[PDB]
RNA sequence: UGAAACUCAAAGGAAUUGACGGGGGCCCGCACAAGCGGUGGAGCAUGUGGUUUAAUUCGAAGCAACGCGAAGAACCUUACCAGGCCUUGACAUGCUAGGGAACCCGGGUGAAAGCCUGGGGUGCCCCGCGAGGGGAGCCCUAGCACAGGUGCUGCAUGGCCGUCGUCAGCUCGUGCCGUGAGGUGUUGGGUUAAGUCCCGCAACGAGCGCAACCCCCGCCGUUAGUUGCCAGCGGUUCGGCCGGGCACUCUAACGGGACUGCCCGCGAAAGCGGGAGGAAGGAGGGGACGACGUCUGGUCAGCAUGGCCCUUACGGCCUGGGCGACACACGUGCUACAAUGCCCACUACAAAGCGAUGCCACCCGGCAACGGGGAGCUAAUCGCAAAAAGGUGGGCCCAGUUCGGAUUGGGGUCUGCAACCCGACCCCAUGAAGCCGGAAUCGCUAGUAAUCGCGGAUCAGCCAUGCCGCGGUGAAUACG
């Protein structure tokens, strides 16, 4: 969930991006 | 603690700001340090004028300003000498190059500034607090005025239990936003301590 | 405001970082809102006063 | 998960002091108040007394450890 | 029947204003009940107690202290601690003196601070042919007048705040009653959210409060179009793109609008119950606003302030620690325990905000953090920008598991002089507890609760899961 670093909906809550949150 | 102050809350309505100069985010900072310095002497000095007011406007290097008192001699002088050497004091604080006018207060006795900074003297010289604001009421609620209120803090006397005399007469509706009331705060210094001074004038309503 | 920590005016930081904004008119360094250079307390002193321009009270 | 990047960082005052040192050898003891500094290879052998806020801690740098900051050998708080 | 020694400053009566009652009668408030979701359980974040420490700076302490002062502790901040160095001082206004201009640049030494120490240099005023002499400013000493002190008193205080509270209520003037405190007014019937209004009354009025006057949201209209439209038409790179137009939507100034006015019913009236128009009724919904006063409440560490105390140190400068300690206990929160769910795709629909030593389109490199490079924006023009929940599709099949992401190993990117103590962020590993929480206990009456994400202040960066705001979806229940 919102916790998981290395995942989707974990690097918005943590308002960042990378590998599993590119920007577009 | 409760009450905000009279003004800051008319400040909408029946109530001026003074200060009239616009800014942005760069500057507003400056322009506003500066404001304070100016009333940082103005007050400072021209006190035995009896300050009421000073307003500050602006344009660009412009800086309009004023300054209403009860006697405006006190700041004139001898044809104009002290007016000068203060004209020259803005512009040697400030390389800004501003003008300095002079507005008259019609009546010292419907402005809170005043009656408050009377009262605050008043006790310093050791003059019976009761009487001063039974007194002071009366000279602004005598010279017009639909109604008027004075509160002095505590230590009154010289007193180790700090208290707070009262003393008002006619209307003073706060919470009506139109009242259009003066407030005035004079501090007080003493050999044992402060004593803080407020001065309300409730003068016409609409 | 311990005049004297009031060396923050001192723009010889060694190294910018140690530069702290502190309030111009308490002195207090923990609430200064750099839009004015006051802290929350002068802040909303002077804007009862009406002596900042433009601020107003809001409310909705 | 460590990270510095690229320009490994050490404070001048004992490594102009250290190197300079190597002209003549080895020497005992140094005293540093630059916890700040990565301890590089020039140093091992050496015997740096590192400041931990109230005293000068003795530390003996080897291959092992070149890396570490010398805070990392001067612990800072006393527990039981 | 009825003393005394000794001892007290009272013991008492009636009445008054209060407060109180496990006294009575009316009546309110998420007070209970009715509900819906949570917290004391887990892991973690943060504040606190307690321990510990050279120091773990200080305050806050039931409600009304405990994500509180702190809307940003690596150095700074920080007031704490350890060391090295200053000591008319970091900053004010003056002084006689011993005496040398101000200023610019150096090198030893050192952690820095500081200390030695050596040099380019030497204008200005009246004198003097000049030599050189006496002074303003200035700086440097040496000795004064003093500065400085987040050192103690918030029970010596301003100011400001919290609290009982938006709870109604607290009073006055004159008159009347009572020897008097003090009553009457303000009590009483009806009514209201309200000491709101009505009726009645030895009382008639008034002040601070209630309400109203201010702001936001809801409907309509003027005035105004580098934002809107193809509604209308004609050009199309089929992009409101271009022409062109203010209609519409907006943007933002000013107005209109609701008054129980209208209708039926009850009533002495105020007003209550419905009904019609109307975007909107009978305080439309939400704010700002919190009386006389109480807590002898908070705060001298925001400031101001009396007294007290230290004035080669309770002042001052640095470098490094500390405020981040950890057997342990509590508060507030965050993320969860999963299928009304979690993934990956792919597609939609926001509102308020912020943006020069900045938002950063777009392009290239890198799995990525981010780095190169650069378009446009002083922004209704450009940018942060994707909103998320949803919707379509597909995977997982019920398992500590595609639930959950705590720990820990490794490799990196950034901000910064500098990330050991003690920063976020990315990637690979690791994959803890937790299967819905004892006794207790919290919030909320509708666009509220629950849930979803977005922006701001502070700020280099950040330990924001805090805080202040914004909009999407949108319940349950209230006998009493
Ligand atoms: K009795
Ligand atoms: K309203
Ligand atoms: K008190
Ligand atoms: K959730
Ligand atoms: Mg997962
Ligand atoms: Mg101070
Ligand atoms: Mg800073
Ligand atoms: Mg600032
Ligand atoms: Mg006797
Ligand atoms: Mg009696
Ligand atoms: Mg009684
Ligand atoms: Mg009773
Ligand atoms: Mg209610
Ligand atoms: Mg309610
Ligand atoms: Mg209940
Ligand atoms: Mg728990
Ligand atoms: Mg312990
Ligand atoms: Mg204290
Ligand atoms: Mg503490
Ligand atoms: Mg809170
Ligand atoms: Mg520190
Ligand atoms: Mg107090
Ligand atoms: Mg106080
Ligand atoms: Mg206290
Ligand atoms: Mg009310
Ligand atoms: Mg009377
Ligand atoms: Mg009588
Ligand atoms: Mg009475
Ligand atoms: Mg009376
Ligand atoms: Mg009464
Ligand atoms: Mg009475
Ligand atoms: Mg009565
Ligand atoms: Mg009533
Ligand atoms: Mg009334
Ligand atoms: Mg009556
Ligand atoms: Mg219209
Ligand atoms: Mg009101
Ligand atoms: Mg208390
Ligand atoms: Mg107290
Ligand atoms: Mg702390
Ligand atoms: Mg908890
Ligand atoms: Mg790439
Ligand atoms: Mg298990
Ligand atoms: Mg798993
Ligand atoms: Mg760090
Ligand atoms: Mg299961
Ligand atoms: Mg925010
Ligand atoms: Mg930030
Ligand atoms: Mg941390
Ligand atoms: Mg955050
Ligand atoms: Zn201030």
């Amino acid at each position: 969930g919102k916790g998981d670093r290395r995942t989707r909906r974990g690097k918005i809550w943590r308002g960042t991006y990378g590998k599993y949150r590119p920007r577009k | 603690g409760n009450k905000i102050h009279p003004i800051g809350f008319r400040l909408g309505i029946t109530r001026d700001w003074e200060s009239r100069w616009y800014a942005g985010k760069k500057q507003y900072r400056h322009l506003l340090l500066e404001d304070q310095r100016i009333r940082g002497l103005l007050e400072k000095e021209l006190y035995s004028a009896g300050l009421a007011r000073v307003d500050i406007e602006r344009a660009a290097d412009n800086v309009a300003v004023t300054v209403h008192v009860a006697k405006p001699g006190v700041v004139i002088g001898r044809g104009g000498e002290r007016i000068r050497v203060l004209r020259e004091e803005l512009a040697k604080l400030t390389g800004k190059n501003v003008a300095l006018n002079v507005q008259e207060v019609q009546n010292p006795n419907l402005s809170a500034p005043l009656v408050a900074q009377r009262v605050a003297e008043q006790i310093e010289r050791r003059f019976a607090v009761r009487r001063a604001i039974k007194q002071a009421v009366q000279r602004v609620m005598e010279s017009g005025a639909k109604g008027a209120k004075v509160i002095v803090s505590g230590r009154i006397g010289g007193a180790e239990q700090a208290r707070t005399e009262w003393a008002a007469q006619g209307r003073v509706p706060l919470h009506t936003l139109r009242a259009n009331i003066d407030y005035g705060f004079a501090l007080a210094r003493t050999t044992y301590g402060v004593l803080g001074v407020k001065a309300y004038i409730f003068l016409g309503e609409v | 405001a311990r005049k004297a920590l009031i060396e923050k005016a001192k723009r010889t930081p060694k190294f910018k970082v140690r530069a702290y904004t502190r309030c111009v008119r308490c002195g207090r360094a923990r609430s200064v809102y750099r839009f004015f250079g006051l802290c929350r307390i002068c802040l909303r002193e002077l804007a009862h006063k009406g002596q900042l321009p433009g601020v107003r009270k809001a409310s909705w | 998960p460590r990270s510095l990047k690229k320009g490994v960082f050490v404070d001048d005052h004992l490594l102009e002091k250290v190197l300079e040192l190597n002209a003549k050898g080895e020497k005992r003891l140094i005293k540093t108040w630059s916890r700040r500094s990565t301890i590089v290879p020039e140093m091992v052998g050496h015997t740096i007394a590192v400041y931990n806020g109230k005293q000068h801690v003795p530390v003996y740098i080897t291959e092992n450890m070149v890396g570490h900051k010398l805070g990392e050998f001067a612990p800072t708080r006393t527990y039981r």
